[PDB]
RNA sequence: AGGGGAUCGAAGAUGAUCAGAUACCGUCGUAGUCUUAACCAUAAACUAUGCCGACUAGGGAUCGGGUGGUGUUUUUUUAAUGACCCACUCGGCACCUUACGAGAAAUCAAAGUCUUUGGGUUCUGGGGGGAGUAUGGUCGCAAGGCUGAAACUUAAAGGAAUUG
RNA sequence: GCGGUAAUUCCAGCUCCAAUAGCGUAUAUUAAAGUUGUUGCAGUUAAAAAGCUCGUAGUUGAACUUUGGGCCCGGUUGGCCGGUCGGAUUUCCAACGGGGCCUUUCCUUCUGGCUAACCUUGAGUCCUUGUGGCUCUUGGCGAACCAGGACUUUUACUUUGAAAAAAUUAGAGUGUUCAAAGCAGGCGUAUUGCUCGAAUAUAUUAGCAUGGAAUAAUAGAAUAGGACG
RNA sequence: GGAUAGUGGCCUACCAUGGUUUCAACGGGUAACGGGGAAUAAGGGUUCGAUUCCGGAGAGGGAGCCUGAGAAACGGCUACCA
């Protein structure tokens, strides 16, 4: 989520040994580095122009993506530079030979690179633990957001 | 189709329904509230062995004339209070108050047995030996 | 409100029978419909049918012999994993030796002994004898 | 009864059913001209009024509505097209 | 069916299976199109103007003689109103019924009236609102629905 | 009903409605077989040659006797009119 | 809580009746009975029969709508009307006869299309008594409403039809 | 249900039954029980439809979009021969299935690598009067999949498959004297060894991998903020 | 940042206001260790598993720790309670 500031905290943010010697006088000011978490997801171009710092991002931070691959819709983005998806799924009850609706809430870190809305589809990699509860990491958005701007004025 | 939803998904309004209707089964309620251990004179137990307090004359339910002939009995591990039946012919001269007696049940899942009112339980031994070998001779009642 | 549209037209199909008729009008028909009265007709349970077209969702007139005791509809389309096709037939069908479980699968609307020599399987529709 | 032709029903008991139960539905409505020799052309009209019809020029009338087909007015003719 | 009501009327326009035709209607594309436009500029309702191009004019249906419902030709040239007409007049009768419900709190069946036009109301918007004819978030309120309407 | 080789087994192959082809079977007592007698040039009925026709109980019992008799003997060859395929 | 309080009339008091007669029958008559403002939320609130959809069988009446007619009656100058009549067609409240079919039966055009058992969906029951009792929760000014057990007891309670 | 004086139920004697190195009893549970009912219950009168309607969650929800037709390839059972020294394969024939084509038909897509395949043909020919047959390089198939880039509406179902403890369970082999078992054992030159075993199946719900495209969902282009260049 | 073998509200600062729930959260009960499995045989089920194998937990109850590659060990120590 981040917005604003970038340099907004009591510690300085930056990228770890990313040196830039002021010697050098150089065009772009900071030298920031990146990557590509592979598996064929696109480190977009917002992580690459970006100048936020998220350590938590798998484009410009350290982390790395393995483990399970999911997808599941967003329904809270409330929590600062993470957000909470449901995954549905239906489950097998044998003796009736018929399934339940189920679900369950999976918390997720999701980096400045992408703008997040409640109601997108998104798909997340699974992580290293990342904080108490945080397993996995928004690694591209399937959605949009659900034809908004077709819900404008009058003629 | 009356009631039973037959959908696809259904199945958890499907379990959940049964699970309300188990209660109004008897031995279903009666397991899961424990009614076993809580109420009940033996602990849930098969058997239970308690002391003779006193020598009763129950007389029978009609349209049946007796005197029945049962011993009050109060469970060792229990304290409980409790009224228990003297099978054959005799058998009453075996027991005397105080003594040890082995109670088992009657084979009616608690409930009373015939024309005996109120007893649900039976004597099976006294001083650690059988009214049955008794009752014949095959055994003798131990010294005190 | 209309549920399974399968429902109604097998249903219709087994009271002509019964009542010793020779013609069902059925309404609205359905390609779900067609492909079954389809099999039911590939195996002698019924004469000729035919499409009218109210330019609506269709009509369908059967023509049937009588040698059809009862043709149902599975009311949920369970699944079917090519073993329980055995409990299935097992459970609805009269004899060993003749009758049929039509079902659904990815290889298209087919009698349970198709499904079986295909070796494919699916979901469950209804029945014929 | 018990057999019969489902498929080509007599015109005459197809004739008298109800517009939704034919073999396949259609009105059973139609539109008509009419004039009021007052005036020299016919406005086209439909069987079934809701709204008074009145005629190109002249403020006159031509037909009430009712619970069906259009009482016509007066002195009027009418063809069926 | 009938939703608020245990009616079971079977009662219906019977379309007839001539998709085009009716061969001897003259006219145009042109010749309605036009029609349609200068009533809906009378504020005629989509249904006010097919019935009286039915009657008066002939136009048996407005969909067939131009491929296209009354309603979306009504948008194309702008004349479409903010709120669906059903909508509106489900509305519009809410707003009369509480009137008269406020003048007469002894009738209790005006207020059993109401919760069931309401209760369409409140059904029909969500479809509405569903597929984003209505903006998601749009809502009948009492207080304000009368200058809604009106 | 045959056999493991050929062979008919199982008795008794019933008769059949000539309107409805159901099983005409033991106890219904109430089903019917009807001789139309083959006629020749000029009168005469030939004794002992039918054309027949076999009606289930149920059939009759439903009044369908009578309308479904027409249709058979007409189009087999033995009325012209009467009957009516169309209603 | 105001009003109203003709009538009939819980309660009460009586006259008779009775072995008794706190009753039935008669008299007096408080509350009530009506109305406004507010509560209460229960009736054998019954068709003791959930709603939506389909299919399966005959008949005559009737209620509302409609359509058809060189129908009757209304006179005037024919109509126009209206009322009536006859055939159909939707949708009503019902009755009749059958019953392919269903049921333990009485009976049922649904209570049918069910061991040839699956259109969709809601709710309730699981021997009898204990008992709609105890308890907690909750609603109510109250009376009480909703939710609502167990111990213990018991071999039947019950339904429909038959003969007495 | 028997017993209140001829007790077919008690206490015995005799005789008789059932199971028998075992048989009774008490408690629990399972079958019977379609008396918990998904399969599969019952609710007019037997226990049971909420006084009534509205209504959210929930479950459910009409029809309609590549169908039809033509051509090739190669299988596995079965027949009628058997050619052959019990099983064999070609032609004849049906039958049931898999693959790929062309019918206006994305197969994600470009940039080579690769080619197995004929529109080829370059010669002619073993041999039945020849399209019966495969070797065979010099113009002319993509997809069979490598790998790099650039992107991809979501699901449910079903298929085959991988990964997979043993003992238990099902079950093959083996004569523990039989058997419950066990996993041994079997053959000779029984003086100097020979040898078969120690199978198979189930292993589901989830996850992974692959084939399918019916049934059932989903998203798409209407203030064009569309699609291809 | 500190701590740890190391991720992590694990802990601490600062900052924010979030996380779960009728698809049953949270709470209560269990005469609850979980599996491999056991009992019952048309099928669908119903009941059971303290107990020969795998996993986990404990050593009268709690906490703490020394040694060590490995223990929060108990046929090790320290303390409190019994
Ligand atoms: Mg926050
Ligand atoms: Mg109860
Ligand atoms: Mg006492
Ligand atoms: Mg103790
Ligand atoms: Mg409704
Ligand atoms: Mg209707
Ligand atoms: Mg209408
Ligand atoms: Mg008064
Ligand atoms: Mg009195
Ligand atoms: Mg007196
Ligand atoms: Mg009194
Ligand atoms: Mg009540
Ligand atoms: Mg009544
Ligand atoms: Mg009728
Ligand atoms: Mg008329
Ligand atoms: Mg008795
Ligand atoms: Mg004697
Ligand atoms: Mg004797
Ligand atoms: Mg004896
Ligand atoms: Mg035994
Ligand atoms: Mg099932
Ligand atoms: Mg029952
Ligand atoms: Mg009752
Ligand atoms: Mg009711
Ligand atoms: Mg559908
Ligand atoms: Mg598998
Ligand atoms: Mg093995
Ligand atoms: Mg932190
Ligand atoms: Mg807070
Ligand atoms: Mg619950
Ligand atoms: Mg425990
Ligand atoms: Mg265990
Ligand atoms: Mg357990
Ligand atoms: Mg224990
Ligand atoms: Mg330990
Ligand atoms: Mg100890
Ligand atoms: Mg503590
Ligand atoms: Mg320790
Ligand atoms: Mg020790
Ligand atoms: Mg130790
Ligand atoms: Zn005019």
């Amino acid at each position: 989520s981040t917005e604003l500031t970038v340099q907004s905290e009591r510690a300085f943010q930056k990228q770890p040994h990313i040196f830039n010697n002021p010697k050098v006088k150089t065009s772009k000011r900071t030298k920031r580095w990146y990557k590509n978490a592979g598996l064929g997801f696109k480190t977009p171009k917002t992580a690459i122009e970006g100048s936020y710092i998220d350590k938590k991002c798998p484009f410009t931070g350290l982390v790395s993506i393995r483990g399970k691959i999911l997808t599941g819709t967003v329904v809270s983005t409330k929590m600062h530079r993470t957000i909470v998806i449901r995954r549905a799924y239906l489950h097998y009850i044998p003796k009736y030979n018929r399934y339940e609706k189920r679900h369950k809430n999976v918390p997720v870190h999701v980096s400045p690179a992408f703008r997040v809305q409640v109601g997108d589809i998104v798909t997340v990699g699974q992580c290293r633990p990342i904080s108490k509860t945080v397993r996995f990491n928004v690694v591209k958005v399937s959605a949009a957001a659900a034809k908004a701007n077709k819900q404008f004025a009058k003629f | 189709g009356k009631g039973k939803p037959r959908g696809l998904n259904s199945a958890r309004k499907l379990r959940v329904h049964r699970r309300n209707n188990r209660w109004a089964e008897n031995n279903y309620k009666k397991r899961l509230l424990g009614t076993a251990f809580k109420s009940s004179p033996f602990g849930g137990s098969s058997h239970a062995k308690g002391i003779v307090l006193e020598k009763l004359g129950i007389e029978s339910k009609q349209p049946n004339s007796a005197i029945r002939k049962c011993v009050r009995v109060q469970l060792i591990k229990n304290g409980k209070k409790v009224t228990a039946f003297v099978p054959n012919d005799g058998c009453l001269n075996f027991v005397d108050e105080n003594d040890e007696v082995l109670l088992a049940g009657f084979g009616r899942k608690g409930k009373a047995k015939g024309d005996i009112p109120g007893v649900r339980f039976k004597v099976v031994k006294v001083s650690g030996v059988s009214l049955l070998a008794l009752w014949k001779e095959k055994k003798e009642k131990p010294r005190s | 409100t209309r549920s399974s549209v399968l429902a109604d037209a097998l249903n219709a199909i087994n009271n002509a029978e019964k009542t010793g008729k020779r013609q069902v009008l059925i309404r609205p028909s359905s390609k779900v419909i067609i492909k079954f009265l389809q099999v039911m007709q590939k195996h002698g349970y019924i004469g000729e049918f035919e499409y009218i077209d109210d330019h609506r969702s269709g009509k369908i007139v059967v023509q049937l012999n009588g040698r059809l005791n009862k043709c149902g509809v599975i009311s949920p389309r369970f699944n079917v994993k090519i073993g329980d096709i055995e409990k299935w037939t097992a459970n609805l069908l009269p004899a060993r030796q003749f009758g049929y479980v039509i079902l659904t699968t990815s290889a298209g609307i087919m009698d349970h002994e198709e499904a079986r020599r295909k070796h494919v399987s699916g979901k469950i529709l209804g029945f014929v004898y | 009864v018990l057999v019969q032709d489902l498929l080509h029903p007599t015109a005459a008991s197809e004739a008298r059913k109800h517009k939704l139960k034919t073999l396949v539905q259609g009105p059973r409505s139609y539109f008509l001209d009419v004039k009021c020799p007052g005036c020299l052309n016919i406005t086209t009209v439909f069987s079934h009024a809701q709204t008074a019809v009145t005629c190109e020029s002249c403020s006159t009338i031509l037909c009430t509505p009712t619970g069906g087909k259009a009482k016509l007015s007066e002195g009027t003719s009418f063809r069926r097209k | 069916g009938r939703m608020h009501s245990a009616g079971k009327g079977i009662s219906s326009s019977a379309i007839p299976y001539s998709r085009n035709a009716p061969a001897w209607f003259k006219l145009s594309s042109e010749s309605v199109i036009e029609q349609i436009v200068k009533y809906a500029r009378k504020g005629l309702t989509p249904s006010q103007i097919g019935v009286l191009l039915r009657d008066a004019h002939g136009v048996t249906q407005a969909r067939v003689i131009t491929g296209n419902k009354i309603m979306r030709i009504l948008k194309s040239n702008g004349l479409a109103p903010e709120i669906p007409e059903d909508l509106y007049y489900l509305i519009k009768k809410a707003v009369s019924v509480r009137k008269h419900l406020e003048r007469n709190r002894k009738d209790k069946d005006a207020k059993f009236r109401l919760i069931l036009i309401e209760s369409r109301i409140h059904r029909l918007a969500r479809y509405y609102r569903t597929v984003a004819v209505l903006p998601p978030n749009w809502k009948y309120e009492s207080a304000t629905a009368s200058a809604l309407v009106n | 009903m045959e056999n493991d080789k050929g062979q008919l087994v199982e008795l008794y192959v019933p008769r059949k409605c000539s309107a409805t082809n159901r099983i005409i079977k033991a106890d219904d007592h109430a089903s019917v077989q009807i001789n139309v007698a083959k006629v020749d040039e000029e009168g005469r009925a030939i004794p002992g040659e039918y054309v027949t026709y076999a009606l289930s109980g149920y059939v009759r019992s439903r009044g369908e006797s009578d309308d479904s008799l027409n249709r058979l003997a007409q189009n087999d060859g033995l009325l012209k009119n009467v009957w009516s395929y169309s209603r």
